[PDB]
């Protein structure tokens, strides 16, 4: 291409057009295109091309609907905000776990999956490990003890990793970038 | 009266009629005339001599005896050794859960370099933030090629490699020339950076943040130390 007011002298369908939105990169088009594309792979590439071309506040919509959860998760944790992280947290714990909690955790303190765990994992050993720095190691050992325990040794781990990072005043998270086609 | 004739009984021997002890379900007894390693070693399994089937591991030659065994050991709960063995397999998943589980960042060094040979980007990440360390989660994303998300860290927790990295990212999107493609600035123009002057660096929060790093931040606990990192984290932090 020359320039996409070439694409306005001509262009036509849906699926030609969108041929143009990666072939102009089109991404006007794109976007309109992309509502109407839903040939997912086409939009799975994309929005993290549209974030590469810009915007990340789109971009996150796109992800949105694409399962990238994790992913806008991921973006964020990055930021140095809260929330978000945690409904999604809770709406993918809501959707079953056995690896995936822990998601939740670092960049917290406080978990409640805590409360599911154990369920998971129910052997009060995981409930201890993970209980006795709120205060609360003893909750852990109740039902160890009720069970009839099973512990009896454990391995280094003692909390030794530093889940620190993100943001105090002066020089951003990016909730939203800006930047310039300059 | 059989012990008599016990000398008068090799190899195979015990082997076969061994099967029909473990059948008696004298499998203590099974596992005195035990005679493969093999079955040793399955016996060993329901047997559960802990120390007693490493030995018979010895060298056990196998991950996939530490990765069976591995969790027999843990279900025993017998863990320091388990860490020993499963560390010895150094079969990364499992041993990760226990260790994340009471926390380590020795076990995290080991596992760093660990995390550098693992292979798919993700997982490295994790650690190098769970370490606590930007500088390693920015590196490795050095050779992924994770750039635009490179940039996103290296924005948020300030390490002001945004002005770095941001410049060979836009090299890249330079190579791959239009000027919109290109995109341009840092203190000021399309971004102010420093001149923005808002949340990702300085010295005060800083230095309480230096000590912060080393105390635990507490509030009832045990031998295994606090850090929380909720709602107050946020108060202070934006101080």
């Amino acid at each position: 291409k020359g320039y996409p007011e070439v694409a306005l002298h001509f262009v036509k369908d849906e699926k030609t057009r969108f041929s143009l939105a990666l072939e102009c990169g089109n991404i006007e088009i794109a976007l309109e295109a992309a509502k109407a594309l839903d040939d997912k792979n086409c939009w799975e590439k994309l929005g993290e091309v549209a974030l590469l071309q810009g915007n990340h506040q789109i971009v996150e919509m796109c992800y949105q609907r694409t399962k990238n959860f994790d992913k806008l998760s991921f973006l964020y944790l990055i930021t140095g905000n809260l929330e978000k992280l945690r409904k999604m947290m809770k709406i993918a714990e809501i959707r079953k776990d056995m690896s995936g909690h822990y998601q939740n955790a670092l960049y917290l303190g406080d978990v409640s999956e805590r409360v599911r765990i154990l369920k998971n994992c129910g052997q009060k050993s995981l409930a201890y490990l993970s209980a006795a720095t709120h205060g609360l190691d003893e909750e852990a050992e109740s039902l160890k003890e009720t069970f009839d325990p099973e512990k009896e040794t454990i391995p280094d781990i003692d909390p030794n990793a530093k889940l620190l990072q993100p943001p105090a005043p002066i020089m951003p998270l990016d909730t939203n970038w800006p930047l310039l086609t300059v | 009266m059989a012990d008599k004739v016990l000398p008068t009984i090799p190899k195979e021997q015990r082997t076969r009629v061994a099967h029909f002890l473990e059948k008696q379900g004298f499998k203590q007894q099974a596992l005195t005339v035990s005679t493969d390693p093999e079955h040793r070693f399955e016996l060993a399994l329901q047997l559960g001599e802990l120390k007693i089937a490493y030995q018979l591991a010895v060298e056990a030659e196998s991950e996939q005896k530490w990765k069976q065994l591995a969790e027999l050991a843990i279900s025993k709960c017998q863990f320091s050794l388990a860490q020993e063995c499963l560390h010895h397999a150094q079969d990364y998943g499992g041993l990760l859960l226990l260790a994340t589980a009471s926390g380590n960042a020795s076990m995290v060094n080991k596992l760093a370099e660990g995390a550098e040979r693992d292979g798919k980007n993700n997982v490295a990440f994790m650690s190098y933030f769970l370490q606590g360390k930007l500088d390693a989660c920015l590196e490795l994303l050095i050779r992924t090629g994770r750039l635009p998300e490179a940039a996103f860290l290296a924005r948020t927790y300030l390490p002001s490699q945004v002005s770095r990295v941001v410049k060979l990212w836009r090299e890249n999107l330079s190579k791959v020339n239009q000027k919109a493609a290109e995109s341009l600035a840092d203190p000021t123009e399309y971004e102010n950076l420093f001149p923005g002057l808002k949340e990702a660096f300085v010295v005060e929060e800083w230095v309480k943040e230096t000590h912060a790093d080393l105390w635990p931040a507490k509030q009832y606990p045990l031998v295994t130390p606090n850090e929380e990192r909720n709602v107050m984290e946020e108060a202070k932090g934006f101080q």
